[PDB]
RNA sequence: UACCUGGUUGAUCCUGCCAGUAGUCAUAUGCUUGUCUCAAAGAUUAAGCCAUGCAUGUGCAAGUAUGAACCAAUGAACUGUGAAACUGCGAAUGGCUCAUUAAAUCAGUUAUAGUUUGUUUGAUGGUAUACUCGGAUAACCGUAGUAAUUCUAGAGCUAAUACGUGCAACAAACCCCGACUUCUGGGAGGGGCGCAUUUAUUAGAUGAUGAUUCAUGAUAACUCGACGGAUCGCACGGCCGCCGGCGACGCAUCAUUCAAAUUUCUGCCCUAUCAACUUUCGAUGGUAGGAUAGGGGCCUACCAUGGUGGUGACGGGUGACGGAGAAUUAGGGUUCGAUUCCGGAGAGGGAGCCUGAGAAACGGCUAC
RNA sequence: CGUUACUUUGAAGAAAUUAGAGUGCUCAAAGCAAGCCAUCGCUCUGGAUACAUUAGCAUGGGAUAACAUCAUAGGA
RNA sequence: CUCCGCCGGCACCUUAUGAGAAAUCAAAGUCUUUGGGUUCCGGGGGGAGUAUGGUCGCAAGGCUGAAACUUAAAGGAAUUGA
RNA sequence: CCCGUCGCUCCUACCGAUUGAAUGGUCCGGUGAAGUGUUCGGAUCGCGGCGACGGCCGACGUCGCGAGAAGUCCAUUGAACCUUAUCAUUUAGAGGAAGGAGAAGUCGUAACAAGGUUUCCGUAGGUGAACCUGCGGAAGGAUCAUUG
């Protein structure tokens, strides 16, 4: 190609967005944005195929260009806007706030917050380093900067950021114990405590998480997002509580449903 | 257009790779700038890729060299190209290469040595800070021959052909030992 | 000594006429040679530390950085101008027959002066960025044969 | 469904092939063809040649209206709605094809501590007539030329977020020189000092990485710097003329995102009736440059004699784009993979470019 | 402060295709829908999972096997 | 010379519990209950060990070695008859 | 049952001079469009300048700065053209000489029985043809057998 590409096709979509194999020759492609495009859930996704408040493209531009959508505070009028883990998505007209979060299966899921609840979001720290001038800032995987620090942050914290004021609240140290979310692999939204951290020099490092009812999985660093300080959560979670179950467990359930 | 592909060269085994694909831009070169030590000075606008600029040098005449012994950096005019270490074709050409040695003029750096150390190569303060630079002042005396005759052995550090600038360091210690050797077994 | 080519050879970025000489600093300050550990548990050889050679494409002392791929071979090959041949080993599994057959790889390796080899020799090598056309690694620990 | 049957003999048992028997998201062709759903479709030969038509244009409250434009109003710069045109952006995506191409493309797996990146997102921005500068030009208008083309000349007007200039709200700190002072210092005054660029010296300990003379700071200078707002909409209030909100557009830096480029390892069909090949004129490596966005014989100068090869180099063939995959399959396997997804490449064949963040672009230009 | 093959487990190995869970498009080839006594709504509705040579990364194992050594041990 | 053993060699006789299409074979056995190691080498019959290329040889020739085309058998062992 | 030569109808392949042609690719020399960079160049256009003249405008002489077209120089990329030879093709070809199939004539009877000289292998010579002969070898022999 001579230049990037504008078009994506449907059938190269994300697999997670869900999307039917005879809905068209092309998906959304997620302009850019805080979050990357193979991780993201776009907005007109969220409004048309979620929530499903509009029921074309041209409904999700008409709903968008009313100002009714806000992302993490801020007004967004772009369709694919790529909406990220752990945003904020709040409608000040029905009076509705949503945490972009992942459901067991790899799939982001809306996710019903209060209001108090939707005045922050969690940021994974990406680097620390020094600026110009010398001035010390932080940056995040959601594209954030933020200057001026607190110097007991550092690489993969997860800090706490206050979305009506913009600064840091609190923060979590990146350490053994603390409960987290896999964000990425074949773990996706899965929740349990850091056990140990094999590091291997010059290669990535691999995080051991154990769930709360004794299962133990493995994921890399960079797929592995802090979400408490010890075995409790700063965020409320989904109805599966990151707890994965195996398609029997599932095929149980489903059996119980069906019985009463 | 000149290219920077490794397309047309010959494979480490020797054989020959056929063709498949045309000469792409994004692996372009372009004509050397060969300055040349001139009091003409033209520099010209390079546009490159993403739309950033190239200073390209044609003429040069003056330059910013910098004594690191000293740590002092003065702008002195260029007299002469003495010697390359890839081509002697570029000294008959007066050709401004990084890594070029070239004669400089030491009239900038015999005014801050005199302002400096109050010592030729009015106030009690002035003369205390002097008689304390003084106290441990030492020269090389090659620097000093060489200020004798006013040009200073210089090595162009930075790319002229890029920055469009013909800067550099004065040349001390073993490598103004080494390429008077050189200049003197010219 | 080490001056064999028509042009001074120096250390990037090591200034050697300073005034203020001082053997207690860190490499590459107050005229000291300059000389890095390179990483992945790879000691630095004491020859490249107190050695007097200039290689821009030492992985101890000169520019280069390694990162990539870590390769173990064998020398095949040391005829050339601080770049030898590494020869690797090793079975390619042919799925018809379960069988395995011997193949081989010849790898260009540069190779600094703190390590003297020769042709059997074990060597690893790591990557680093292109050097010339067919070499993106550098010998950081020379085994012998015996 | 892990399957066989006829055919050599006067008869027999074999070897062995011929023939039959089934499939093909496999093509063509023949005959026939009522209904429903589904659906390939000028790839194979000619990446052969093309009449005609269409396939890329684009306007918000928010760059620029005085249409001799329209509706509505009726002493006022500009009502509104606005064609045209300038300015901006796009046209580098998509679509099509498979000719070239056999460690090459490509696949998985690396790397950039070897680079560029319009845009998005986040953060950042201080030392350079002002109650606001200048000259043009389009549309318009009217003199034309030519057989002719979004072929073309001259004259009269007038805009800017076009173009070109120019105050750039002010400051501390820091560095250098330094009259005087009574003095290991004090110190007026003068110069430098935004951001970017280039070089050099220095700090970065015992902030960061597996690892950097790293991030970053300081200093000396340097550059004839396309930078540091002479722009637009809505609302228009608070203090006595001054302040004042929400936006839009634009400049620069870093980060992010969208990506590319290059790059590590391993992996490809047949052929030895292809066993040597490469190296004048780059072949393999080294030094110094040049060039490039950046590494690199990518190129240049000098130097050395290397590099590959029966573990098949080099060469030749392919009715060879690679892969995901497809057909058939007890298992193992055999054959196919032009075609809708990913990657690559080309736009009659070569070659060369302009613009642009991005093209060696072809529904762009130049030449053969 | 001997490697490697081999084996085990883990992470990856796009989607579509394949295998396969659910689901009465009237069936089916399909599709990724849908279902609920009828509900100004609800089921957080669903939109699983497996496979994926070789090569690469990591974990445990050392039987089998390959290579390197293997009485100046001149050992500590 | 005689007798009894052991190892090694050229062979022979009998026998099937074996194998084989059988002839026959004590290996030609230990094979659909299929795997000790390794080299060469065959894929219906002709054309054809021919053409051509290469290589060796003084030559004669040797080594390597096709295709087009043609054909439904050719061939092996054994039985009965003539 | 059968083998071969010679006749005659067709098919396939081979050799083959004519230094056989046609097609394209490489090699060697050149020529070389066009672009890109560079050197001069300076049509022209602006801004100002010194003083002056004439009635802010306008003309001329005067002198600086800036932009800059055609053209031009060298370099570079380099299409394309010509030349030598080579390679890969396509390829006529007088004539020669095979093989196969089909009719099927002719001369014999070489292989099958000890096939009427047992057969065959290698090599050499000869002959209308199957073949014959010499030397060595084999039983796939017509002998598993003479301690007689
Ligand atoms: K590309
Ligand atoms: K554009
Ligand atoms: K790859
Ligand atoms: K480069
Ligand atoms: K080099
Ligand atoms: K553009
Ligand atoms: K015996
Ligand atoms: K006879
Ligand atoms: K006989
Ligand atoms: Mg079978
Ligand atoms: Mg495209
Ligand atoms: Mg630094
Ligand atoms: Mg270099
Ligand atoms: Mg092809
Ligand atoms: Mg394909
Ligand atoms: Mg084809
Ligand atoms: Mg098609
Ligand atoms: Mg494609
Ligand atoms: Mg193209
Ligand atoms: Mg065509
Ligand atoms: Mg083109
Ligand atoms: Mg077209
Ligand atoms: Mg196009
Ligand atoms: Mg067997
Ligand atoms: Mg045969
Ligand atoms: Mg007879
Ligand atoms: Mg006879």
């Amino acid at each position: 190609a001579r230049g990037l590409k504008k078009h994506l096709k449907r059938l190269n979509a994300p697999s997670h967005w869900m999307l039917d194999k005879l809905g068209g020759a092309f998906a959304p492609k997620p302009s850019s944005g805080p979050h990357k495009a193979r991780e993201c859930l776009p907005l007109i996704l969220i409004l048309r195929n979620r929530l499903k408040y509009a029921l074309t493209y041209r409904e999700v531009q008409s709903i968008l260009m009313q100002r009714h959508i806000m992302v993490d505070g801020k007004v967004r009028t772009d369709k694919t806007y790529p909406a990220g883990f752990m945003d904020i998505i709040s409608i000040p007209k029905t009076g509705e706030n949503y945490r972009l979060l992942y459901d067991t299966k790899g799939r982001f899921r809306l996710h019903s917050v209060r209001d108090e609840d939707a005045k922050f979001k969690l940021c994974k720290v990406r680097s620390v380093q020094f600026g110009q001038k010398g001035i010390p800032y932080l940056n995040t995987y959601d594209g954030r900067t933020i200057r001026y620090p607190d110097p007991l942050i550092k690489a993969n914290d997860t800090i706490k950021l206050d979305l009506e004021t913009n600064k840091i609240v609190d923060f979590i140290k990146f350490d053994v114990g603390n409960v987290v979310m896999v964000t990425g692999g074949r773990n996706t939204g899965r929740v349990g405590v850091i056990k140990n951290r094999e590091k291997h020099k010059g290669t990535f490092e691999t995080i051991h998480v154990e769930d709360a009812q004794g299962h133990q999985f493995a994921t890399r660093l960079g797929n592995v997002f802090t979400i408490g300080k010890g075995t409790k959560p700063w965020v409320s979670l989904p109805k599966g509580k990151g707890i994965k179950l195996t398609i029997i467990e599932e095929q149980r359930k489903r059996d119980a449903a069906a019985q009463a | 257009g000149i290219s920077r592909d490794s397309m047309h060269k010959r494979r480490a085994t020797g054989g020959k790779q056929k063709a498949w694909r045309k000469k792409r831009k994004y692996e372009l070169g372009r004509q050397p700038a060969n300055t040349k030590l001139s009091s003409n000075k033209t520099v010209r606008r390079v546009r490159v890729r993403g739309g950033n600029v190239k200073w390209r040098a044609l003429r040069l005449d003056t330059g910013n060299f910098s004594w690191g012994s000293e740590a002092v950096t003065r702008k002195t005019r260029l007299l002469d190209v003495v010697y390359n270490s890839s081509n002697n074709e570029l000294v008959r050409t007066q050709t401004l290469v990084k890594n070029a040695i070239v004669q400089v003029d030491a009239a900038p750096f015999k005014q801050w040595y005199l302002t400096h150390y109050g010592v030729e190569i009015k106030s009690n303060n002035v003369q205390r800070k002097l008689e304390k630079r003084q106290q441990g002042r030492t020269l090389d005396s090659h620097i000093e021959e060489q200020f004798s005759g006013g040009r200073l052995l210089a090595c162009i550090s930075s790319r002229p052909g890029q920055c469009g600038r013909a800067d550099g360091y004065i040349l001390e210690g073993k490598e103004l030992e080494f390429y008077m050797r050189k200049l003197q077994k010219k | 000594a080490e001056q064999t080519e028509k042009s001074f050879l120096k250390q990037p970025k090591v200034f050697l006429s300073t005034k203020k000489a001082d053997k207690a600093k860190r490499p590459g300050k107050a005229g000291n040679r300059f000389w890095k550990s390179v990483g992945l548990g790879f000691k630095t050889p004491r020859e490249a530390i107190d050695g007097t050679y200039i290689d821009k494409k030492c992985p101890f002392t000169g520019t280069v950085a390694i990162r990539g791929r870590i390769i173990a071979g064998t020398c095949h090959s040391a005829k050339m101008n601080r770049t030898i041949i590494v020869r690797r080993n090793y079975l390619h599994f042919v799925k018809k027959y379960q069988r395995y057959e011997k193949r081989h790889s010849n790898i260009p390796a540069h190779i600094s002066p703190c390590f003297r080899v020769k042709e059997g020799d074990h060597v690893i090598i790591g990557q680093c960025r292109p050097l010339s056309k067919t070499v993106r690694f550098n010998v950081l620990k020379v085994v012998p044969a015996g």
